[PDB]
């Protein structure tokens, strides 16, 4: 009843509402008119499946949005007259718009944009009309800022006066076009020093507002700042080259950009040279996103890029993972001007690869080895089908048994991780194949992008040391020295600066806080080691007593003992904590983990003064379904999981504590690829989850999400690397700290004496004695000492507690030996508990060798009986069975 | 012996498989051309006549050897068989001694102490198999109606059978594939032949195998009617139900140099002289880089596989370049560059392969006074007073007057004659060790 309904305002909303819609399906209509009146669900789905084809034709009425499924764009549809809904969902729309602002539209990271005009809106008008209008008003927005950026560049103006006005993408290819016109001056006679000297200032300058600007205005002096860097270097090239053919062949390698002065088209008026061959500038507003520090390869890449794409053959990478094909393929389509769609590795795919060629953009596929041979074979098949196509010059293409246009402009990437493609797409693709990028060219760039006076020679220091960690440390299977790494450390490095200053110092501290955590024991040895003789900073200890003391406290608050390998993880999951939202903790079974956050929660809840709310969870305990939700497919119902139903409850705050408190969600269970994919939005800067439904559930900066395992062999490195990554080599303890907080828990769940007494008896000498000649015996379901401790605490106090009914009655000797067979009688059923009979007694024998002849020595079946020691031959009951 | 012998091939590689019925038929086919002895010895030249084609040239040296050395085994004394057996062993450098001393077997020792291992393997088929097969004798001796012609990269049967069917006046239909379009086309030319008969051509049907598993199993005695059929020896498995009822030749990929460059020239139909001369050097370049693909383990690392196309998108590219410019001043460096570390070395995974064939570039496009090419010719520089049709002569002509030395995969190519005996050395140990695995088991 609640889904028949639903459905039928729905599609009422859909086609009854509007009119002349309904000539394409006249009696589906009518049996949606007929079932409306009478109001079934099997006809509702049956009709959306007859209304396919107007759904179609809706899609080909704005061809973006087809990027969608059915359920989200019919509700686009539906809600046609409140304006709403439609700029929630911008996001998938263009990759790089999130909301719409008609006065103009918002970013995915944060900038704004401003319409050239305003747009008139109605109630009565569909959503095609004004999407398209929208477009063309951004695209012609995009056009006016570019003449306008270069009559003011022309006329003289300053660059840090236009850029905290336009848009980036504006100015940045105005710089562009500028600098290949100036070039191209330099070009025509011997002189390059002058327009070198001015990018230096104008780098200079614009650093100089860098430093002191917003977040916004920061991420796009920096989106410029890489590109003028790039001109520096290019124009510091070709002054360096001794002949003119040298310069020559520099300028043809290098990108250059033109403007046609005659053409009166707006779209098809820029176009980008590049060894003399020509690409078209599409000019889509892409906002301020990631943009690549260029380097000579890069600038390889794009070339054959170019060179494959001008015959209309798509390109194609491959190679080992981390050398940067995707991201490449990234920085050349939104260097165009364009937004490149990212497949991550058959109809959803298939109906994103003919939505690709009926809007005319770019495809980029990731990891394209991991299909199976179907699918593999029949994408194989479209993607010739549609580069056929495309090279036969055909307006339409018989892309899977439709007919729909082919824009002259599409094109298909395929990326490959070798140790592969079939015939017909090396038929009709280029590889190539890119080396290891310079990390020191990427490291040099972006430490002069931070300020960093000492760019180069800190640049090579530290790429030489993360090879020679890369080439000394183990080949463990999270470990990972790539660009990744290096590029999270010095991102890290951001917040550093403010405690330690840019140098070497930051660097140095930066390092410790990414890779110290990660490593293991003999690893950390080696990196130590290397960090001491390569850098000359010798990492003083900066002033965090405050810190240490509130750890101690809390430790001794909650009964832990302090040692130096527990402050040091504790200083590590800390340091971790402030900056990465997302930490692992990974070591051994019972290794010091649940505790060592627990302690980390109550340490800075003293130091700092906020309230902590704890919501422990199990990732494998709970389903998939349970967890985070199910939509109820009988009636399209949606229950929330555990996880959804915490972060709406966090994010109405009705009691409004969560606004002054620290909120963390750990998953203490092994982790599933399966159940961290679906929080991947989590996990990334985003910060944002995703539904199936289509929500989008804020995170706020509070709140932390962790995760306890003891492996990682069935963890991607995708996770890994974003996530600050904790390793527990060894235990966190001793086995007297372990025995000593387990005695004074117990006792928190001649009293003084009792304990006094019992904490004497516990004496280390004989203790680690005996725990070494019982780690030497076998033990069924072999576990550790370390997680036998508990068992030997738990049954020998609560054993004298049960007995404490007749300790008011018996001398001292009485009472230390029966508290000495009582903790014998523990130990040996704790230790050699899960031993056979014959290495029991060896234990036996064993206890009462190392304890001492004084001692009362256990036999193999004493016992206490109400009080004496007896043995248990006495205790045997004699039965008399029946015959029956 | 022999069956067991065929069998251990077909177990080698899933190209080979040999039935039986083909070999009882090869065996009829002994007493139908036209004591003990005699019939023996046909049945040795037939069996190698009908199943010599069906492998590559390393298993037809192989299996060439090995009967000649079986039937000296059975045929001649004691003596002889350690002679074979110690000369196998020196083949590949496992045995060491001289044999016990027969003219051919001194021409064999002479051949041997001479270093030409690969006359030295064709000795046999030069001494015992004397009838030789070629294609159209494999096609016009069989009673089947469909054929598989495999065979390795870097060359295609599409002209060997246009030139079959030239001789033989049948009307062939190349039918590629890659769309739906062509499976439907291909599939109604099939629908037609099968009734009206004619010879038709299909290239590359590994990648259509998925097409082979739902439409050949289910499909398969007109006059002039045979359907031919291209794979790939370095593809994927075909199914053996389709190999069993199917006839099956190799073809073997050319050995010459200028054949190559006279190929592409004949078919660079055209810009004016420059661009002929740009094309021609493009030729030139293309074959060299050709030849010196096979030669995997000392000219290259890897077999990597240059087809016509980035000659075709390095012709464009030189197009592009001569267009945009009126200076006379051909950009060298501009072209060495993108076709050394773009065209010719984009697929290219490895730094050595990329350092030899910049050195190539800059051996061939280095566009000097008067270039020598090759050691035996020099091409000189084109002069101002020149039309496309005057130039395009000269070039003919200065390509049919040059001679092509027999090392010329050493001086062409520009490499050291130990390099290339190490490879037929190892093609020998190769060739001595697989004939051993065949003989002791
Ligand atoms: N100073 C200490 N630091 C850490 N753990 C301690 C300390 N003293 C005692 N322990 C032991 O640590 C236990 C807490 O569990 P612990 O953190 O060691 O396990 P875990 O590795 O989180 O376990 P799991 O693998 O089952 O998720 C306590 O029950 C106690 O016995
Ligand atoms: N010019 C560049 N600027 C910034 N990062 C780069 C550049 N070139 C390569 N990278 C690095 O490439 C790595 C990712 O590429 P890759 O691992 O090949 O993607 P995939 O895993 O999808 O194949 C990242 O470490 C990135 O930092």
């Amino acid at each position: 009843w609640v889904e028949v309904q639903f459905y039928w305002l729905d599609l009422y909303g859909i086609l009854g509402e509007n009119l002349d819609i309904q000539n394409f399906l006249p009696l589906e209509t009518s049996k949606f008119k007929s079932l409306t009146s009478e109001y079934t669900i099997d006809s509702l789905k049956m009709i959306k499946s007859s209304l396919s084809t107007f759904l179609e034709r809706q899609r080909r009425q704005f061809p973006r949005f087809y990027f969608l499924g059915n359920d989200d764009l019919l509700k686009i549809i539906g809600s046609g007259k409140h304006h709403d809904q439609v700029s929630k969902f911008m996001k998938k729309m263009f990759g790089s718009i999130e909301s719409i602002i008609i006065t103009g539209v918002r970013s995915v990271e944060g900038e704004v944009l401003n319409l050239n005009e305003k747009i008139e809106l109605k109630d009565s008008i569909q959503a095609q009309e004004w999407l398209n209008i929208l477009d063309t008003e951004i695209k012609l927005s995009v056009f006016t800022q570019f003449r306008d950026c270069l009559g003011q560049l022309k006329d003289g103006t300053d660059i840090e006066v236009v850029v905290s006005k336009y848009i980036f993408q504006a100015i940045l290819l105005s710089a562009q076009v500028m600098w290949t016109e100036l070039v191209e001056k330099c070009l025509q006679t011997n002189e390059f020093s002058k327009y070198w000297k001015e990018v230096d200032m104008k780098i200079k300058g614009l650093l100089d507002k860098l430093n002191k600007s917003s977040d916004n205005v920061k991420k796009k002096i920096e989106a410029l700042l890489v590109e003028y860097l790039h001109f520096n270097n290019v124009i510091g090239q070709l002054k360096n080259c001794s002949t003119k053919e040298e310069a020559r062949l520099l300028w043809a390698k290098v990108q250059k950009f033109y403007q046609k002065n005659d053409t009166l088209d707006d779209l098809n008026s820029v176009f980008i040279s590049q060894s003399g061959y020509l690409l078209q500038y599409k000019f889509e507003y892409i906002g301020i996103p990631e943009r690549l520090i260029y380097t000579p390869l890069l600038l390889v890449g794009f070339a054959t890029l170019t060179d494959s794409l001008h015959q209309k053959y798509g390109g194609c990478f491959f190679g080992p993972a981390g050398t940067g094909k995707t991201e490449t393929v990234k920085a050349f389509g939104q260097n165009l001007g364009r937004v490149v769609v990212v497949f991550n590795c058959y109809q959803v795919l298939s109906r994103l690869l003919v939505g690709i060629t009926q809007i005319g953009a770019w495809g980029c596929f990731d990891e394209f080895n991991r299909l199976d041979e179907k699918v593999l074979s029949a994408v194989s098949a479209n993607i010739q089908q549609i580069q056929n196509g495309l090279q036969v010059g055909k307006s339409h293409i018989t892309l899977l048994e439709e007919e729909t246009p082919l824009s002259p402009h599409t094109a298909v990437f395929i990326t490959l991780n070798p140790g592969e493609l079939p015939e017909n797409l090396k038929k009709s693709f280029r590889e190539f194949s890119m080396k290891s990028p310079q990390s020191g060219t990427i490291a040099e760039m972006i430490l002069q992008i931070m300020g960093f006076e000492d760019s180069k020679s800190l640049a090579s220091k530290i790429v030489h040391f993360l090879e020679l960690l890369s080439s000394k440390c183990s080949s463990m299977n999270h470990y990972h020295f790539g660009l990744r790494t290096l590029k999270g450390v010095l991102r890290n490095c951001s917040p550093l600066v403010s405690e330690f200053g840019e140098g070497e110092k930051t660097v140095v501290e930066s390092l410790k806080r990414v890779i110290l955590p990660s490593l293991g024991d003999t690893d950390e040895l080696v990196f130590k080691d290397e960090l001491s003789k390569i850098f000359d900073s010798a990492g003083t200890p900066l002033n965090s007593k405050a810190i240490v003391q509130c750890l101690k406290d809390a430790g001794q608050r909650s009964g832990f003992s302090m040692s130096e390998e527990f402050l040091k993880k504790c200083m590590q999951f800390y340091y971790m904590q402030k900056t990465q939202q997302a930490l692992i903790l990974v070591g051994k079974a019972g290794c010091g983990k649940t505790a060592t956050w627990k302690t980390v929660i109550d340490a800075m809840a003293i130091f700092d003064g906020h309230a902590n709310v704890v919501y422990v969870i199990d990732t494998k305990v709970l389903t998939k379904e349970s967890l985070y939700g199910s939509m109820l497919k009988a009636t399209l119902e949606w229950r929330d999981g555990l996880f959804t139903s915490i972060l709406r409850r966090v994010n109405d705050d009705i009691t409004g504590t969560f606004k002054n408190s620290r909120i963390w969600v750990v998953f203490d269970s092994d982790l599933d690829p399966e159940y961290v994919e679906a929080m991947n939005s989590v996990l990334d800067d985003n910060k944002i989850l995703t539904l199936p439904n289509g929500e989008r559930l804020p995170i706020p900066p509070n709140f932390r999400i962790l995760f306890e395992t003891d492996n990682l062999d069935h963890t991607t490195p995708a996770t890994i690397t974003r996530c600050g990554l904790l390793w527990f080599s060894t235990d966190v303890c001793s086995i007297s700290s372990k025995i000593d907080h387990l005695l004074n828990k117990s006792y928190e769940a001649e009293l003084d004496k009792l304990k006094d007494l019992i904490s004497d008896s516990f004496d280390m000498a004989s203790l680690t004695n005996i725990f070494t000649c019982s780690n030497d015996l076998v033990h069924i379901l072999g576990v550790r000492t370390f997680n036998k401790l508990e068992t030997a605490v738990q049954l020998a106090v609560h054993l004298i507690s049960s007995y404490r009914q007749w300790f008011q009655n018996l001398d001292d000797k009485s009472l230390k030996d029966v508290i000495t067979l009582l903790i014998k009688r523990s130990l040996l059923y704790a230790l050699a508990g899960d031993s056979t009979g014959e290495s029991q007694r060896a234990f036996i024998q064993t206890i009462n060798t190392y304890f001492g002849h004084d001692s009362q020595e256990l036999s193999d079946y004493s016992t206490i009986v109400i009080l004496s020691f007896s043995s248990f031959c006495s205790e045997i009951p004699s039965v008399s069975l029946e015959a029956h | 012996k022999i069956f067991s012998m065929l069998e251990k091939f077909g177990q080698f590689h899933w190209f080979y498989g040999i039935s039986i019925g083909q070999f009882l038929s090869c065996f009829k086919r002994v007493f139908i051309k036209k004591r003990v002895d005699e019939i023996l010895w046909l049945l040795y030249q037939e069996v190698y006549c009908q199943f010599s084609t069906a492998l590559d040239k390393k298993f037809k040296m192989i299996m060439a050897m090995t009967m000649f050395c079986l039937y000296k085994f059975d045929i001649e004394s004691e003596q002889y068989k350690e002679a074979v057996l110690t000369m196998i062993g020196v083949l590949s450098e496992s045995s060491d001694g001289v044999p016990k001393l027969n003219d051919d077997l001194r021409y064999l020792w002479d051949y041997v102490t001479t270093k030409s291992y690969i006359s030295a393997l064709n000795w046999f088929k030069n001494e015992f198999f004397v009838d030789e097969w070629n294609i159209a004798d494999v096609v016009a001796n069989s009673e089947n109606n469909y054929f598989t012609m495999a065979s390795e990269r870097d060359v295609d049967g599409t002209f060997k059978l246009i030139e079959l069917a030239k001789a033989s006046k049948e009307s062939l239909k190349i039918i590629p594939l890659g769309s739906i379009e062509n499976l439907n086309y291909a599939q109604e030319e099939i629908s037609k032949s099968k009734i009206e008969g004619g010879w038709i051509l299909l290239q590359n049907i590994q990648m259509s195998l998925s097409w082979v598993k739902t439409y050949l199993h289910k499909h398969v005695e007109h006059e002039k009617f045979k359907m031919f059929m291209t794979c790939h020896l370095t593809g994927d498995k075909l199914p053996a139900p389709l190999l069993q009822r199917t006839d099956r030749v190799v073809y073997e990929d050319i050995p010459g140099i200028l054949d190559t460059v006279k190929d592409l020239w004949g078919s660079q139909f055209f810009s004016g002289v420059w661009s002929v001369y740009c094309t021609f050097l493009l030729s030139w370049f293309h074959a060299l880089i050709t030849a010196r693909t096979r030669l995997v383990p000392h000219g290259f690392s890897k077999k990597y596989y240059f087809n016509d196309c980035d000659f075709q998108f390095a012709s464009v590219y030189l197009e592009n370049v001569l267009a945009t410019n009126s200076t006379n001043n051909i950009p060298w460096a501009q072209v060495r560059d993108h076709i050394a570390t773009i065209v010719y070395g984009g697929k290219i995974d490895e730094e050595k392969d990329l350092e030899v064939v910049a050195k190539l570039c800059a051996h061939v496009f280095c566009g000097s006074d008067n270039l020598q090419i090759v050691p035996g010719v020099r091409i000189p520089q084109p002069l101002l007073q020149q039309s496309e049709e005057e130039e395009r002569a000269r070039l003919t002509a200065i390509l049919s007057n040059t001679i092509e030395p027999a090392d010329s995969l050493s001086s062409w190519l520009q490499l050291p004659r130990e390099s290339i005996l190490d490879y037929e050395r190892l093609q020998a140990k190769e060739v001595a060790s697989s004939t051993e695995q065949l003989l002791q088991e």
